[PDB]
């Protein structure tokens, strides 16, 4: 689930993912079954967003592939509590019983929590956190746990339910429960948007539980885990260094502090930013990450093992 | 910032730490001022 | 020079940082207690009212029989 | 992501005897075992006295010393966040060096490699004893003050002219458990002997 | 002379409650025994009654109850606990049933729990000290027979070890001034493992003729956890004012007692109070505490040292903030001292006794008590300040007095506070240790010490 | 007649009470449990019972009282000890013998069998009298003569007057007829606590409350019939000020009211009062209890009694004022009363307001505090009393932001502000001059100038000196005393002398136990006049400091003089010292 | 309005304004008649108001609606209503301009809060009733000038 706040371009990055998603194995991958047959379900969306998604899917040549279930804001509220279920049932039939890889984009799950709140209030039931129904966790589990590969069939279901925090927080019951259930969390931060980077994805709050399974020497460069774990550590420690220098002054910083600050600058500018229509090959991305890492000396690269260092520290 | 019990605790801890650091910095500044006064008297 | 730097830091901490934090603590206390605690009682009070209304309706229906 | 005020958390801590409180900050820094050593606790430390005594009659003292070092480092982290390491003395500097070595060597573990997949008790207690012995000897040396400087000058002396022992200490985590206890124990005893050679050889010429 | 009717009119079961149908003339807080269909027996308490109705809260849960085979045999009582002078030296369950492999108590009286309050005209100011053996308590935060002093702690902090040490080492200071000391020990909602600790400590203490261990586990029914401190207070009140014996009471984890009251109140469909805890929790804790005090007409007394857990390691929590007003002290256990591996981690400088002056005196204790207490306080503060300064001034510029205070702080932390778990210390040798630490400073340096005392003791 | 139907904890529902009235106290059960009526839904009632309701039986009788929460006034009200619900603790203890308070005691508030010496006024057997007329007075004890006022809401032509003699409260001391019907009145008057006492006209307060302490008397004066506030939580200042009020204050009576504090603290204070003794201006030695009434309700007492203790005390004070006596109430802990009110509100499930207190907390506190004031009596002969409240506050952690503290500061005219910092610095008065204030000084200025027209100017100059004291404080803090000018140094020295010689008292010392307003005024004159006379000479500060050593010693000793010599001698000595200081300052210039 | 915390001289400022009130004069019959509401004032403040108004000699053109803190809390809510209704009659239906004054509006807010909490209504911020905006409108939103009449409030 992509965690976002009001105004951030979560819809734009969702469309970019829809246009760019594809297999990676040895860079080899017609593939009609490999075509992701995206099923897009929009709940409580401003008509501009619906028109945007429609036009993007039409322009990308996927109009013969994608499928759209729309529940606009002006449309009746209750249908928002049925639309994602319909979308998931259609995805299940298209994937498990038809052998097509399927991708799902649920939009504005907060607009589904609102429907749950309205229904629960209309029944005079006991409220939960912030007045949300006590069984919101059960409903969110029922709506999320319907994705995953199945042993007996060649299909698959991979969903990316985008979410809008009400006041740009996480303690709110809906994003909290979604984090509890879902196996990941992509964070789009207002700070990055204020600094005008088109993908505002804050890489530090981010998390994927199944990250250790997707990567590997059989499908990725052997250094991928090391590279990621080092960039994360340097970015986090450099952020701490910048926070310290905000009060102790730029003069009080040490050489390692200056290296960390330069790493932060080039990471947030050259690395995170990407074109709104330009992709990056995974190996190209790893090359860029290695260029970012090689700012520091070999001694400071504590997480990266020497075996991967020898094959990559020079290139 | 988003209001929460954990956020309230963090803010209280930050305030306490700021007060302690302010006291320590005031002590250091007083010592440095005493040394500066001694140096000025010696120069005079 | 060192005394000037230290005095600037101390004055900034006394004036800016602490007086920035304390309003934040007050606002956080008000948001939690002033709203969430008040809402929790109001929600439970409305629930108790619903229960009382149900009991009164049941009693009236039984009496009408 | 939620403080201990959570009713489930408070109810558990009102009953549970050992709390392995993982901290999200350590998870950000990619410290993978991620146990916060300031907030965790184990009320079983008293019943295990017999087992600790019979296994190694000096483990309790070294564990207490390690706890004191960690607490002292966490205590003066706030002071450093205000003033900086400029005012740090010899004792503080050596304490922070030992704390950093303990944090990155002892408290970390990869668990995806035979180095840290499974650490037996003997290897862990030997690492702890080595680190604590280094800390104690370095503190005694900087307290000696020989050569009219001692102190932080002696700290730099042991960090530069005696840094091979420091590197072997920080790499001691890689002792392969497959080699067996009679081999790793001998290796750690040799490292301990070499460490005892230091801070005595360093004191030979009075720094 | 009346055999209570055994109604079999169960007409509703929900949670811990069972609602009888047509009970004739109940009592509000009556006590009732239930014989289930299988023949097993449960005891339940009667909550709010109405026209022929009586909601019963059942101990041990309500599983297996059926609305056509369960008999609810009334008694017409209000839980008169059996009380006697031979209740001492035995371990009791939460509800009072002995678990020390002994016989049930043969009572000299059946005192109703929640006894009537003391007439405020009949109270008398507390006097004389109560030796506990812990130097940090008997020197800087003295305790007087009749106080109600909380021991604020937190989850993980070794509250129970301090409780056991107090239970064992407690004694009367008046030994040198020239055995009527009893320790009713109450433990509410302890862990399953600390039960073994308490059983071991009270099975090898060496002074069993003094203690009475009312024990209520965590997995015991909640209403037992409510009644346990009340049973303990009733027994202590009897042994104090009805038997002329000095009595000490240690209430362990009254936060669990507050949670138990919260659990009971909710079952009665009452709206929760401030911050979740019921509004009447202030009245309940006042009712528990105010049973202490010294009575003019009786030679006995009651002194409470209730151990309270402060959640989240802060005092803003409703239970500690509420009990702060009722009591007159605070003996905090500090987490950092526990980290520093000082076994009694009592933060002495934050800790204080609002009426520690009564314990200090000439007749009781020793003359120099107040002087050494104030000097230790002030010198500790100075040492902490000097350590903080040395953290930032490089410690080279510190004067001689700064180094004296630094070494005194180190010695006080590593030799005075860090008492062993079994090193019982009389107040006289505790003050001798205090003088040993004090005599480092020059006789003229101890400004807070009055004259004619330095000349007496500074010479060692 | 009347039986319970539902007993859910404190709440009790009783049927068969169609004639019951709201807020009418009632007796519940055989044990005579006392509770107040809340809701009269249907023919049934609803009662919250103060003491524990455990053991009540369905269909146990309920007995009405036909009266709200009321207090039985009259002779014997002084000296005794009473609970929150007007229960005489001393006589209960004597009768029951044991120490514990019985659950359902029924001892009357005042002993109706004891004899008191009675004598009527010169009124005739067929005269006319009205409510509030003083028809007799009683010597309840020595030097505390008690006037017997005919109760309000009762009037008519006189029919019978009891001749002077020995009588008890059960005797019908008075009988009269307004219409053809005749009513007979005893010496006992019942009055509801909630309803104030009838007044003729609320006068303007025109006489200071001479507490005997210089700091309160001169720096921040308080007027008779005026509210007062004390932030008392530590330092025993509340005990000190209460003792000062009991012993030396102008009030003819004192009514301490303690609610919901620590039980041992009330034990200490209630054992302290009997030990307290005050000498008469005529040289007689008396006991403060002979003019003291005490209403103490500890935490163990029922919460409703804790809330009602304050109203009981204020009604007692009003009754005392009904015969024109000046009486001072002392609410021990208003914070405890507010907490009790909060607990009661939580019991009633009232909608919570700011910080959890009920929305009427401020309104009820204002209603209580509004009863203080100098008031013309009701009925003849003409006389005027006063009721002044010195109720303290206990802010949490000293933060004057809690609703109780805010409302108290908004209502109370004079706030004295005891500071723990001064207590740490060994200050006996412990009054923080930087925060205390006296909003009644403008009204008191008439008497201040009548006593001494220069005294008000002296007070203004002292306030200016105190304001400049902190200025000189940061001046010394930032650069030191070196940068201070000769006039600035003189001002700083005079401020320090005022703080350490006159603004501070010595309490324990016999010479400074009581500070008469005469001695205070002469000390203030001898300080301020000397300060000015040294000020306009700017002269080298060091030179005048060296040559004013004798003058400085005289100024310091201007407060060391004991009041034994009396006003004529001490005033003459102070005047001579001031003249000598003026001569030394002027001649050497 | 005048924003002024407790203890400040805002009462003295109000009294001075009322006693010195007058038109720009750049007429006496239509001159400023002052309706002086007093919601929840202290007795001393009440005597001060009475004496100050009687002293300025403008009693001939000033109406006091005094409501002490002793009076019932609900009766304080109708005091501004009555004051503004009398002002409306004086201004629109008689002509003379009215300068309406209400002291201690926070006391009126407290009265509203107490009344709402009595009936257990939906609470806004700080426990105040959720319709406080409408009530403060019905109090305040009457000042203005009506086209067909020469009055002004």
């Amino acid at each position: 689930p992509l965690f976002s706040a009001a105004g951030l371009p979560h819809n734009e990055i969702a469309a970019q993912i829809c246009r760019q998603a594809g297999l990676v194995k040895r860079l080899e991958k017609d593939g009609e079954e490999d075509n992701f047959a995206i099923v897009f379900a929009a709940m409580g969306v401003n008509m501009e967003t619906a028109q945007f998604f429609k036009r993007d899917f039409e322009e990308n040549g996927s109009m013969e592939r994608v499928t759209l279930f729309l529940n606009l804001a002006n449309d009746p509220t209750i249908e928002r509590i049925i639309t994602p279920r319909i979308a998931l049932t259609t995805a299940e039939y298209l994937a498990y019983e038809c052998g097509k890889h399927v991708l799902v984009i649920l939009t504005d799950m907060s607009s589904y929590a609102d429907a749950l709140r309205e229904v629960s209030a209309a029944r005079e039931e006991v409220p939960g956190r912030r007045g949300y129904p006590g069984y919101m966790y059960t409903d969110l589990a029922q709506i999320y746990e319907r994705a995953g590969r199945i042993e007996g069939r060649k299909g698959s279901i991979t969903q990316i339910p985008i979410l809008t925090m009400p006041n740009d927080d996480i303690t709110h019951p809906t994003p909290d429960l979604t984090g509890y259930i879902t196996e990941g969390q992509i964070y789009i931060d207002r700070q990055l948007q204020n600094r005008q980077i088109y993908p505002p994805i804050n890489v530090l709050p981010s998390l994927s539980r199944l990250m250790k399974s997707a990567i590997g020497e059989g499908m990725t460069r052997r250094d991928h885990s090391d590279v990621s774990n080092q960039l994360y550590a340097n970015y986090a420690i450099g952020k701490d260094v910048q926070a310290m220098k905000a009060v102790v002054g730029e003069e009080a910083l040490s050489s390692e502090d200056l290296l960390y600050l330069e790493f932060l600058d080039k990471f947030e500018r050259k690395f995170v930013a990407q074109g709104a229509y330009d992709s990056r090959n995974i190996f190209q991305s790893l090359d860029l990450a290695w260029t970012l890492l090689r700012i520091f000396p070999r001694e400071l690269l504590h997480r990266i093992p020497g075996k991967t260092l020898d094959q990559y520290y020079s290139r | 910032v988003v209001p929460t019990v954990t956020m309230l605790g963090v803010m209280k801890s930050r305030l306490v730490g700021a007060t302690r650091g302010h006291a320590l910095l005031k002590k250091k500044s007083d010592a440095l001022t005493v040394q500066f006064r001694q140096i000025l008297k010696n120069i005079v | 020079l060192t005394l000037d730097e230290a005095i600037k830091t101390t004055n900034r901490r006394v004036n800016a940082l602490e007086n920035v934090v304390k309003p934040r603590l007050e606002n956080t206390i008000t948001y939690i207690k002033g709203e969430l605690d008040e809402l929790e009682r109001e929600d439970f009070f409305r629930l108790k009212k619903i229960q009382g209304y149900k009991k009164r309706e049941i009693e009236r229906q039984l009496a009408s029989s | 992501g939620g403080d201990f005020s959570d009713p489930v958390t408070s109810a558990t801590l009102s009953i549970v005897q050992v709390f392995w409180g993982l901290d999200k900050k350590l998870a950000q820094r990619k410290h993978f075992p991620s146990v916060n050593w300031l907030i965790s606790y184990s009320k079983y430390s008293t019943a295990l006295e017999s087992f600790y005594e019979q296994f190694d009659p000096d483990f309790i003292n070294i564990r207490t010393k390690a706890r004191e070092v960690l607490q002292r480092e966490d205590d003066l982290n706030e002071i450093v966040q205000l003033v900086g390491k400029d005012a740090l003395a010899e004792g503080d500097k050596i304490t922070l060096e030992t704390a950093k070595l303990l944090r990155e060597d002892y408290l970390a573990q990869n668990a995806f490699t035979p180095y840290d997949k499974f650490c037996p008790f003997y290897k862990s207690v030997w690492m702890m004893r080595n680190i604590i012995h280094f800390y104690n000897l370095a503190n005694q040396a900087v307290e000696k003050g020989a050569g009219m400087d001692g102190q932080k000058i002696t700290y730099t002396l042991i960090k530069h002219r005696l840094g091979d022992l420091f590197y072997r200490l920080v790499s001691q985590k890689f002792e392969d458990p497959a080699e067996g206890e009679p081999a790793l124990v001998a290796k750690f005893k040799k490292l301990h002997e070499d460490l005892t050679a230091g801070f005595r050889a360093l004191e030979d010429e009075t720094r | 002379l009346e055999v209570a009717m055994e109604y079999r009119t169960v007409t509703g079961v929900a949670g811990p409650l069972v609602i009888l149908d047509k009970v004739k003339g109940p009592k509000y807080y009556e006590i009732v025994n239930i014989r289930l269909g299988d023949g097993t027996m449960r005891r339940g308490q009667v909550l709010e009654v109405d026209g022929e109705k009586a909601v019963v809260q059942v101990f041990e849960g309500t599983s297996g109850i059926d609305n056509k085979f369960t008999t609810v045999q009334f008694t017409g009582e209000v839980l008169k606990t059996p009380v006697s002078l031979d209740m001492l030296g035995r371990i009791f369950n939460g509800s009072g049933k002995p678990i020390d492999n002994g016989p049930p108590i043969l009572p000299e009286a059946y005192l109703d729990i929640s006894g009537s309050s003391i007439n405020p005209s009949e109270r008398t100011y507390p006097e004389e000290m109560i030796q506990t053996g812990i130097s940090t308590i008997d020197v800087m935060n003295s305790i007087a027979r009749g106080q109600k002093i909380p021991l604020f702690s937190a989850a993980g902090l070794p509250h129970n070890e301090i409780a056991a040490q107090i239970c064992r080492q407690a004694g009367l200071v008046k030994r040198l001034e020239k055995d009527n000391f009893a320790i009713v020990f109450a433990a509410m909602g302890v862990n399953m493992e600390t039960a073994q600790f308490f059983k071991r400590d009270f099975e090898e203490n060496g002074s069993m003729e003094r203690v009475t261990l009312f024990l209520n586990l965590a997995n015991d029914p909640t209403i037992e956890r409510i009644i346990t401190p009340r049973i303990a207070l009733t027994t202590a009140e009897y042994l104090a004012y009805e038997c002329g014996k000095h009595v000490l009471v240690i209430l362990t984890d009254m936060s669990s007692y507050a949670d138990a009251l919260r659990e009971v109140s909710a079952a009665r469909e009452e709206v929760p109070g401030r911050r979740g805890y019921p509004g009447y929790m202030y009245t309940d804790l006042a009712q528990i505490y105010e049973r202490a005090g010294r009575i003019e007409g009786r030679k006995g007394s009651i002194t409470q040292i209730p151990i309270l857990t402060m959640p989240n390691d802060d005092i803003t929590h409703p239970t500690p903030d509420l009990t702060g007003y009722i009591t007159e002290g605070q003996i905090y256990i500090d987490r950092q001292l526990q980290n520093r591996q000082i076994y009694p981690p009592i933060n002495v400088l934050p800790s204080l006794s609002r009426l520690m002056k009564s314990a200090i005196g000439e007749g009781m204790t020793r003359r120099d008590h107040s002087d050494v207490s104030n000097q230790l306080y002030a010198n500790y503060a100075i040492g902490k300040d000097v350590q903080a300064m040395k953290a930032v001034v490089g410690e080279e510029a510190l004067s001689s007095e700064d180094l004296l205070y630094l070494e005194f702080l180190d010695k006080f932390e590593r030799k005075f506070v860090a008492q062993g778990a079994y090193d019982s210390r009389n107040i006289f040798q505790s003050l001798d240790l205090a003088w040993t630490l004090l005599r480092i400073f020059p006789r003229e340096l101890l400004h807070r010490i009055p004259g004619k005392t330095l000349d007496q003791y500074y010479s060692r | 007649y009347g039986y319970v139907r539902k007993v859910s904890g404190p709440v009790v529902i009783a049927d068969g009470m169609n004639g019951a009235a709201m807020y009418e106290l009632v007796r519940v059960g055989h044990d005579n449990l006392i509770g107040e009526i809340i809701r009269l839904e249907g023919d049934s009632a609803t009662i919250q019972v103060y003491e524990e309701t455990a053991g009540l039986m369905v269909n146990d009788p309920v007995l009405r009282t036909h009266k709200p929460l009321s207090v039985e006034l009259g002779p014997g009200i002084l000296g005794n000890i009473f609970d929150g619900i007007q229960r005489p603790l001393k006589t209960i203890a004597i009768r029951s013998g044991d120490v514990y308070i019985p659950r359902g005691v029924s001892v009357p508030a005042l002993d109706k069998d004891t004899l008191w010496e009675f004598q009527p006024k010169k009124i005739g057997e067929g005269d006319l009298l009205t409510g509030g007329d003083l028809y007799a007075t009683v010597f309840e004890n020595s030097l505390m003569q008690h006037h017997v006022a005919l109760p309000p809401d009762a009037m008519g032509k006189v029919t019978y007057v009891a001749p002077a003699g020995q009588y008890s409260l059960k005797d019908t001391v008075l009988e009269l007829e307004f219409q053809g019907v005749k009513k007979s009145f005893t010496m006992l008057q019942a009055w509801p606590v909630r309803t104030p006492r009838p007044v003729s006209s609320k006068l303007a307060a025109d006489t200071p409350l001479l507490t005997g302490q210089r700091v309160l008397d001169a720096l921040f004066p308080s007027v008779l019939g005026g509210t007062c506030a004390i932030p008392g939580a530590f330092g025993c200042g509340k005990t000190v000020i209460s003792q000062a009020l009991s012993k030396y204050s102008n009030s003819d009576t004192v009514v301490y009211v303690g609610c919901g504090e620590r039980g041992n603290e009330m034990a200490e204070v209630l054992m302290d009062f009997p030990q307290l003794t005050m000498t008469l201006p005529d040289g007689r030695e008396e006991s403060v209890m002979k003019r003291t009434t005490l209403v103490a309700n500890t935490s163990n007492m029922p919460v409703a009694a804790r809330e009602a203790s304050i109203y009981t005390g204020i009604t007692i004070a009003e009754y005392f004022r009904d015969m024109g006596y000046n009486v001072s109430m002392m609410a021990d802990s208003t914070s405890r009363w507010a907490e009790a009110l909060r607990e009661i509100s939580g019991r009633l499930a009232e909608m919570p307001a700011d910080s959890g207190y009920p929305a009427y907390l401020a309104a009820r506190l204002a209603s209580f505090y509004e009863r203080a004031g100098k008031v013309k009596c009701l009925g003849g002969p003409e006389r005027t009393g006063s009721v002044t409240i010195v109720g303290a506050v206990s802010p949490p952690g000293g933060d004057f932001s809690d609703p109780v503290t805010s409302a108290t500061l908004s209502i109370v005219q004079v706030f004295w502000g005891l500071d723990k910092k001064l207590a740490q610095r060994k200050h006996f008065p412990s009054v923080n001059w930087l925060i205390s204030y006296s909003k009644y000084s403008t009204a008191l200025e008439s008497f201040y100038e009548q006593f001494d027209p220069d005294f008000i100017n002296i007070r203004t100059k002292a306030r200016e000196v105190l304001q400049r004291e902190d200025d000189l404080n940061e001046i010394v803090q930032l650069v030191g005393k070196d940068a201070l000018a000769e006039g600035d140094k003189i001002t700083l020295e005079t401020a320090k002398l005022l703080r350490e010689d006159y603004l501070a008292q010595n309490a324990f010392t016999p010479y400074d136990k009581f500070c008469p307003f005469y001695k205070s005024v002469w000390m203030m004159r001898n300080i301020i006049h000397f300060y000015n006379l040294a000020n306009q000479a700017v002269i080298t500060y060091t030179l005048i400091k060296h040559r004013l050593g004798d003058l400085f010693y005289r100024l310091v000793s201007q407060k060391f003089e004991d009041p034994a010599e009396g006003e004529p001698a001490l005033v003459a000595k102070f005047k001579k010292l001031h003249e000598d200081l003026t001569a030394g300052f002027r001649a050497l210039e």
